[PDB]
Formats: structure tokens, sequence, C-alpha cells
């Protein structure tokens, strides 16, 4: 049962540049692929179907190709509006979508604020502690954190999650929340968070002494 | 696999803008230059070889689309 | 215009029933050439083709999932629906219908807003509103993060603002994360001067529909 196979998972490209989206198919579909673009909380929108014909509404810059098994979406000259995840779909039974290309904006690197929050008076309250992290408008997306609790390295007790890229300035922004319950919490002093980003010129670590404040 | 049947659809809907009784009634036109793809493209649908109201031949190629245009959503 | 329109989100317990409505505006289900199909998306995954109807009552099945998938349509009442028994947590996603953009051929031109349904044994509860206080006094210099701790609801989504929607620069509402409880969790966060800090008063507005609740909660520099 045939499979579309989308490459690369993730694309860095700079408004101007000329993208280039791949979808591939497990046997021969011939002509017969289109094409969708996707914003976060938002329906899917039409590009291209039947390998190349555009679609109503969508500007001219974009354009399918390919026959068989290896399909193209191209855009000739990005714009910031066009950032988002495209997917590639099957016209035949039973209409298969491709894994997703997700279109990133690349851009002057940027590192982030850090802060660290220890866990509210209220919280503790219920016997559970949230120590969160945050890391603020910054670019790439890739970061390193590190919890450390009394010089301790922690991993696995800790998750983390990302808001999109920023809409004008082109940044994430990163929390990570440690948890731990208040028995565990109240056994330990130093409460670090660390940060190793490319825009820092060395990793920069955040702490609070719970007690002192 | 439903590439046949594809093409035959979309020559069908060029020219104007089961599968053995139609090549049957079609195969009998030799004046008309156009439909020399569609014949050529039916007998690929119909087992045994097939040789030699009164309407037009233009609404009998509307009436096939419609046909299979509906086999093709059927998936048949 | 053509439009398409999803019932509301429901929360379906596992191995039952999950009914969808789609009503459908701007053309009639019995005009030749329309076809609704079905399709869905699981949180940060890719689309997964359902089922679709023609005019006819002509139907088409996701050949894994045959089974367990009815469609049908109502032409006067414009609308189509979906059953899908025996319901699994896997299956919590939004649910798409969208209106197929040939005669005979299938791709989707109109789409639907989207559903959301979620598969879970777990019963709604409302958000704990955690505040993240200050990490700076209002004479420190630099500008400061505070934010709110939205912990453990069910089902998703909550919505926050800051100060009724008045404070919308600087804020970062991250998405929600499933924790092992089952629960979900976000924080949302702005960034102020720190010279705001003995002056400006700080409220995040949580709503968590599902529940119905709506928490106003107030975030002061933390008086140690």
């Amino acid at each position: 049962e045939i499979v579309l196979t989308q490459s690369p998972a993730t694309l860095s490209l700079s408004p101007g540049e000329r993208a280039t989206l791949s979808c591939r198919a497990s046997k021969s579909i011939s002509k017969y692929l289109a094409w969708y673009q996707q914003k976060p909380g938002q329906a899917p929108r039409l590009l291209i179907y039947s390998g190349s014909t555009l679609q109503s509404g969508i500007p001219a810059r974009f354009s399918g190709s390919g026959s068989g098994t290896d399909f193209t979406l191209t855009i000739s000259s990005l714009e910031p509006e066009d950032f988002a995840v495209y997917y590639c779909q099957q016209h035949d039974y039973p209409y298969t979508f491709g894994q997703g290309t997700k279109l990133e904006i690349k851009r002057t690197v940027a590192a982030p604020s850090v802060f660290i929050f220890p866990p509210s008076d209220e919280q503790l309250k219920s016997g559970t502690a949230s120590v969160v992290c945050l890391l603020n408008n910054f670019y790439p997306r890739e970061a390193k954190v590190q919890w450390k609790v009394d010089n301790a390295l922690q991993s696995g007790n800790s998750q983390e999650s990302v808001t999109e890229q920023d809409s004008k300035d082109s940044t994430y922004s990163l929390s990570s929340t440690l948890t731990l319950s208040k028995a565990d919490y109240e056994k330990h002093k130093v409460y670090a968070c660390e940060v190793t980003h490319q825009g820092l010129s060395s990793p920069v670590t955040k702490s609070f002494n719970r007690g002192e404040c | 696999p439903s590439t046949a049947l594809r093409e035959l659809i979309e020559e069908l809907v060029n020219i104007t803008q089961m599968y053995c009784a139609a090549l049957e009634s079609l195969i009998n036109v030799s004046g008309c230059s156009a439909i020399e793809k569609t014949q050529r493209m039916l007998s690929g649908f119909c087992p045994h070889k097939v040789s030699a109201t009164k309407i037009e031949v233009a609404q009998f190629v509307k009436d096939l689309l419609l046909h299979l245009k509906k086999l093709f959503r059927e998936g048949r | 215009q053509v439009t398409l329109k999803e019932s509301g989100p429901v929360l379906v317990k596992p191995t039952e029933t999950l009914t969808l409505t789609c009503t459908v505006s701007g053309f009639s289900l019995s005009t030749y050439g329309v076809g609704v199909g079905w399709i869905r998306q699981p949180p940060g995954k890719a689309l997964e083709w359902l089922a679709h109807i023609w005019w006819d009552d002509v139907k088409r099945y996701n050949p894994a999932l045959k089974s367990r998938l009815t469609i049908s349509k109502d032409t006067s009442k414009s609308q189509v629906v979906l059953t899908m028994t025996n319901m699994d947590p896997v299956d919590t996603a939004t649910y798409y219908c969208a209106r197929l953009g040939s005669d005979y051929d299938v791709w989707f031109d109109y789409w639907g807003q989207g559903t959301l349904v979620t598969v879970s044994s777990a019963s709604t509860k409302g958000p704990s509103v955690f505040p993240l206080a200050p990490s700076s006094k209002s004479t420190s210099g630099g500008t400061a993060a505070l934010g709110c701790l939205v912990k453990d609801y069910f089902p998703e989504p909550v919505t926050v603002s800051w100060n009724s929607g008045a404070l919308t620069s600087g804020v970062h509402t991250f998405p929600a994360v499933l924790q092992s409880s089952g629960l979900y969790s976000l924080s949302s966060v702005v960034t102020v001067p720190s010279s705001s800090l003995g002056t400006q008063t700080y409220i995040c507005n949580v709503n968590h529909k599902p529940s119905n609740t709506k928490v106003d909660k107030k975030v002061e520099p933390k008086s140690c």
C-alpha cells in the first residue's frame, strides 16, 4: 500500500529564497498529486492539484512538478506569509497524505532571555512543585535546557513546549517545567536552570535558593 | 491501477468542450475523426475482441462520460 | 460563498460512538459534482482521510477503518453525518469536513474550521491557576517576566488573555502538554519593564469552556 514520504522534515530559508519541498511515493501515481498549506490553528489550504495546476487565489510564485514517484512543490521567491507546514496528497484511493514538511523562516542569531520561576506557595499546599524555566525570544530553535537540583543533573522529570515562530520577529520562546513532589522539593536548596544556545557566547545559569525567596 | 479509466475519462472530456456494449455501439462510426482514440481505449476494458432511439453520438459520449465518472467515484 | 461548519466539540469515552455533523452552506447536497469528506488530524501529526459521500449517495471509506465508519447525507437539512464506533484514545484529533474540488476526482478545496474530539476515560476538570511571580523587584532596572501556570485540566483547550485583552504585547501562551496523569498543562507568560511592577496591575484571564471555568488571577511580585 503506497506511502508518501516528505523530505526534509524541516526547512530553513529566508524570504526571497527559492523553496523546494519533496514528496515521494513508494509506487507510481502518475501526475495526480495535490499540495496543501497549513498554519497553526487553521484548516489546510489547497495550493496545487494534479501535479502542477495552481489553485485560484494562490499566488503565482507557487508551482508543482513531477509524475510517477518524484514530486516537488516549488516557491519561486518566498514571502513572510508563506512559512507553514506543507502536505502532499495522493489523488487515488485511499487518498494518503504525506508526513508534512515544516517551512521555517531563517533569521539572524538571537540569544534568549532566561527566567527562573519557583513554585508558588499555593501549589505547594497541594503537595506538588513546579519549577518553570523560561527561554524568551530566541533563534534558532535548537537549545539545550538542563535542570540542576543541588548540582545533580535532572533528566526525564521535566517537559518542554515551544511557541510558534513569532509572526513579527521570527523568534521562538521555550518553557521548561520541572515536576517534583513537595517532600522531594523540600529536601533540596539550589534550583538552577542552565541554557546552551548558539546566541549565547557561553552557557547561562539562572537559579534561586529555596527558602531564601 | 486506475490509470486506464482515468485516461479515457480525460479523452471524452477533451472531445466535448458495460465497457463492451459501448464499444460495440461506437465501432460503427468511421466518418468522424475525433472518436478514433476513444475506440482504441475501450478495447482494453473489453475482454473479447469487438469487430464491425436513434440519437447522435455527441449524446452517447455525454452519457458514457457520466457513467465512467460514476464508476471512478465508486472505484469500479 | 462555500462554507462548512462542524458540530460542537465532543468528549468521547473509549469503546463508545462518535457522531459528527457537517452543516453546509453555499451549495446543495443534491447538485451534480458535490462531494463532502471527513479528514482528521491528531495533535501535532499528519492528516488522515476518513470517508466521503457524493450527491448521489456514493460512499468511499478508509480501508483500515471501513468497519467502524458510516457516512450519510441529508440534502434538505444541508448536513453530512459521520458515525465512528468503538472509539480509541488514539482517535483524539481535530476533525475536518471539506468539499471535494472535482466532480469525480478527490482533492479538497473548501475546508471547515475543524472540531476537537478527545477520546479518554478521564472526566472533565477545570484548571488550577498558579502564579509565576516576577523574577525581579520594581527598582531592578531590567525587564521582568511574569505569568500564569495553568495546571491539571481536561480536556483541551484553555484560552489565556491578559488584562481582559488590553495586554497583548510580549505575551507568550505556550502549547499545552499531556501529562502522565492524562491531564493538560500550559504556562502563559508576559514580559514587562520592572519599573511597571509597582504601578501596573497584571491579571491573567483563563477560560476553560469545557468545564465552564473562567479564572481571573492577579500576579504580584513575590513578597519574601
